[PDB]
Parts: C-alpha cells; structure tokens; sequence
C-alpha cells in the first residue's frame, strides 16, 4: 500500500461508522505509534499488511515493518511543534514551549496541550522538521489540564 | 482490524499559531507505562 513519508490516521471499523484510534509517522519504511492506539495489532495500508517489528509498553510505543527510526531529540531550550491531527478534522501544527517531566530516571519534555484521546501518535517536531518524539502519554494535573510527555524511542 | 490513511507531510509551519504552558512536574512511570503525580 501506501509506504510514502509522512503522518498517518490509525482508523478502524470495528466499532460504530469509521473511528479515528490514533495516529503514526511513516519513515525509512518503518510505521512508529503508540503501543496504546493499536495494542501490537497487525496495520492495513491499502491492500498491503504492516506486522509490528518492535514494541514496549513501558515506552507506550510501537514500530511496523522495521526498527524504531526516529531518534531526534528535543534541545532543552526551543519551542516545538505538535503536528496534531485530530479526528474528523485536518492535520494543523500548533507551536509550544515544553514543560518538563522530572523522574527518578531522568527530565522528559512535556506538552501542555489538550486534544481528543484519537489524536495520540501525532508527531512533534523541531525547527528542521525532525521527530523529537510522538503525543499522547501524559498525566492530569492539580489544575485539571492535560500535559504529554515527548515519548521518543531508541534507534538502535 | 486497523487501516492507515495518509494526514499530510511532516514539516515545520511558519507562523503556526503559538500556545500551551511549560509545567514542571514530578512524574512517576509505572511497569503498565502510565504517568502519575508524584506529591
Ligand atoms: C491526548 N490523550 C490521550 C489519552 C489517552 F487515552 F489516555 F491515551 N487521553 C488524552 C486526553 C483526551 C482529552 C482529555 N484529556 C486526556
């Protein structure tokens, strides 16, 4: 099926009409999301299959037809992009300055913005239109809000 | 069974519209790859 670069709806038919699950980034060959938004289910492209090749639920991520490829990482100091593409509607970028997630292992960028659960797997990005990491793993806050981790994986 | 549907390219948008905080938060990851609060 279609293997061309890019961001990519995660649909399925099994529930009621057409439902947006989540979203991917197709490159090197290779399709990344979340593990949440397909739970290592085999992906349809077309008249072509995509089996899943690598996947963690620690990470909450997944890699289709080969390695994790995306290994950009976010600087520490610049705005980003979520290229959020939400169900029903068009792919749209919104720039952020992330926050962080401090843990017992190490500081994560976060992105302090809300967006339907479908919308997990879209990509952020750095001023050369790198993947630093996917959207869609995150915690709610004392406010209320919702904040995602930039989840990246590991080019081995 | 789960299809894909190409959304459009990867690439950074001049003058995107700018919003969203930068918290700094004390986060915990389970085994299950949940994030939670840590107070
Ligand atoms: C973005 N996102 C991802 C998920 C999850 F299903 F947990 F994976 N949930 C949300 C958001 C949806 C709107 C309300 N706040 C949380």
């Amino acid at each position: 099926g279609e293997t061309t670069d890019g961001v990519y709806r995660v649909m399925t038919r099994r529930l009621l009409g057409s439902t947006q699950v989540g979203v991917g980034v197709m490159q090197e060959g290779v399709f990344h999301t979340m593990w949440h938004v397909t739970k290592g289910a085999a992906l349809r492209s077309g008249e072509g299959r995509l089996d899943p090749y690598w996947g963690d639920v620690k990470q909450d991520l997944v890699s289709y037809c080969g390695p994790w490829k995306l290994d950009a990482a976010w600087d520490g100091l610049s705005e980003v992009q979520l290229l959020a593409v939400p169900p029903g509607e068009r792919a749209k970028n919104i720039q952020t300055l992330p926050g962080i997630f401090k843990t017992k292992d190490g500081d994560i960028g976060a992105v302090a913005l809300d967006y339907p659960a479908g919308t997990s797997g879209s990509p952020i990005l750095d001023k050369c239109g790198r993947v630093i990491g996917l959207y869609g793993n995150g915690v709610v806050i004392k406010n209320g809000s919702y904040v995602s981790a930039i989840t990246q994986g590991k080019r081995e | 069974d789960m299809y894909i549907e190409r959304a459009g390219d990867i690439t950074w948008e001049k003058d995107a519209e700018v919003t969203g905080n930068s918290p700094r938060l004390d986060v915990a990851l389970d085994e299950s790859g949940d994030f939670s609060l840590v107070e």
